[PDB]
């Protein structure tokens, strides 16, 4: 650490702050985790595990980069390529105007391209959601913080206390499968660009409960045609109210034709159904992606 | 989601070779031996059932005693250290959230300070450079598996048994990679239920005929023969129960049609 002069906090996340810092002999700027190395309770923390032998792998454009890992006696420090800012404050400081169409085409390419990327490499992210992509000045976009990320080498089983976050969460898990498939990391990138698109969070639940009905308010409960397996999923009740899908461009007006298909696949309610990265790079609505640079 | 089995299997295996320990290693351990290892490991297969933890993670804290060693020597004295420590990485890693260090700790019978198995624990992401992702005979039979016409899970079980088996032994074992094995083990075991063989699918997806599995199978026959015999016997005693259709009961077949 002898050569990093740190140089302002920029955020915490999860066991640890986020400096900026420049590295005195190269002049390079980072961004260093500093971790809570407690070397009494816990060890090393279970996400810093994740994160760092997880994105050790990943090496690519669209996945923030990890530079090095200082590993003192009771410090641990994460040293990452460094970002500007986030999309969540982007969105923020930029509602009112909106995202521009052509940067939110944009942005949602270049995050298939990365989440593409990880699910080919067996490795699957959970935490999609604003505040955790990075922009820089450039107009590139980047997945970071992999701390809730796991390999899936084999299936992954679920939280039945989801520490996870509501607002970006796939129907099947509200519904308590005791698996995680690709399909969620779509799910929540999907809600990313409605939000993008509407400057507010297409899903804003309260409670578990409160979420699946919003996303029933807006994609219509769903049936056995629609999602075979449903009404048989742990959490499902022949309870539930019957809305009825509404026309997205009532959700999405600004979103052209092309767009709003995408979305409706990206949504999809059947796990098995809704369309993965790969697949997605491949829509028509990708056709004149380009590379527009943020007011940042 | 059948866009991603390819790229994935075929990730698996070029990792799999990577994050792969030196054959002839334990012959370098001064003051440790193949069957020392057997003892940790069935040791730990245990203590996996004690915590109600997932094979996988065994499979990881494994592989990374295996590395570790594979760099390291270690007395009698320090190996179990080395374990625990790989088993709680591997949890860490692998659960949804492990055991408590001190659990770990306890269940070594109080033997090394909480400290140390820090200090430990450190150490051996120091020596695999925080390269904990690795390939399994698990993760791999898991893909196999999807090739099963139809699936029956007398034969899963059986497989992972197998799987589990061979852990035990680097003594041969570690000349094998996991995708291998893997294979083995999926054969071994359909065979054994169905008296069908290793699917021509599966052949293709990994290029391996049925003759390349065919030193690992004598091999891994061999041990499923003596099994029962065998110095070990944790995992058995795991199998026996009707979570895995206690497989494990149930009667090797003598021969194998080669
Ligand atoms: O909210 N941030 O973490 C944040 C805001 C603005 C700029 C930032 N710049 C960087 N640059 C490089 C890496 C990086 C980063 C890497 C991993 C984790 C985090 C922390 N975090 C990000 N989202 C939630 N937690 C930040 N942030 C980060």
């Amino acid at each position: 650490m002898e050569n990093f002069q740190k140089v302002e906090k920029i955020g915490e996340g999860t066991y640890g702050v986020v400096y900026k810092a420049r590295n005195k002999l190269t002049g390079e700027v980072v961004a260093l985790k500093k971790i809570r190395l407690d070397t009494e309770t816990e060890g090393v923390p279970s996400t810093a595990i994740r994160e760092i032998s997880l994105l050790k792998e990943l090496n690519h454009p669209n996945i923030v980069k990890l530079l090095d890992v200082i590993h003192t006696e009771n410090k641990l420090y994460l040293v990452f390529e460094f970002l500007h800012q986030d999309l969540k404050k982007f969105m923020d400081a930029s509602a009112l105007t909106g995202i521009p169409l052509p940067l939110i085409k944009s942005y949602l390419f270049q995050l298939l391209q990365g989440l593409a990327f990880c699910h080919s490499h067996r490795v699957l992210h959970r935490d999609l959601k604003p505040q955790n992509l990075l922009i820089n000045t450039e107009g590139a976009i980047k997945l970071a913080d992999f701390g809730l990320a796991r390999a899936f080498g084999v299936p992954v089983r679920t939280y039945t206390h989801e520490v996870v976050t509501l607002w970006y969460r796939a129907p099947e898990i509200l519904l308590g499968c005791k698996y995680y498939s690709t399909a969620v990391d779509i799910w929540s990138l999907g809600c990313i660009f409605a939000e993008m698109v509407t400057r507010r969070a297409l899903f804003p639940g309260d409670s578990e409960i409160d979420q699946l009905f919003r996303i029933f308010r807006t994609l219509g409960t769903p049936d056995e045609v629609v999602w075979p397996g449903v009404t048989s999923m742990p959490d499902y009740k022949p309870s539930f109210p019957k809305w009825a899908r509404q026309d997205f461009s009532k959700v999405v007006p600004p979103l052209d034709e092309d767009g709003r298909s995408l979305l409706s696949q990206m949504l999809h309610y059947d796990p098995n159904k809704r369309i993965s990265a790969k697949a997605a790079l491949a829509h028509p609505f990708f056709q004149d992606v380009t590379k527009p640079v943020p007011h940042l | 989601v059948p866009d991603y089995h390819e790229d994935i299997h075929t990730y698996l295996r070029e990792m799999e070779v990577k994050c792969k320990p030196k054959v002839g290693y334990m012959k370098k351990q001064p003051d440790i031996t193949n069957s020392m290892r057997a003892i940790l490991v069935d040791w730990l297969v245990e203590v996996g059932e004690e915590y109600k933890l997932q094979n996988e993670t065994l499979h990881l804290a494994v592989n990374y005693i295996d590395r570790f060693l594979s760099s390291m020597s270690v007395l009698r004295g320090k190996l179990q250290l080395v374990g625990t420590a790989a088993m709680l990485l591997a949890s860490k890693f692998e659960e949804i959230y492990p055991p408590e260090v001190a659990e770990f700790v306890y269940i070594t019978d109080d033997t090394y300070t909480k400290k140390q198995v820090l200090r430990m624990e450190h150490l051996v992401l120091k020596v695999l450079t925080f390269d904990l992702a690795a390939p399994t005979v698990n993760q791999f039979l898991t893909q196999y598996f999807l090739h099963q016409q139809p699936a029956n899970c007398k034969v899963e079980s059986l497989a992972m048994f197998l799987g589990e088996l061979s852990l035990i032994d680097a003594d041969p074992y570690l000349k094998y990679l996991p995708s291998v094995i893997a294979g083995a083990a999926f054969h071994l075991a359909l065979y054994t239920v169905t008296g069908q063989s290793w699917p021509e699918s599966l052949i293709r997806k990994t290029g391996y005929t049925l003759e390349s599995l065919k030193p690992c199978l004598m091999d891994l026959h061999q041990t499923y023969l003596k099994a029962p015999q065998h110095a070990q016997q944790s995992i058995r005693e795991k199998y026996k129960n009707s979570k895995y259709h206690g497989v494990s009961l149930l009667n090797p077949p003598e021969t194998l049609n080669l």
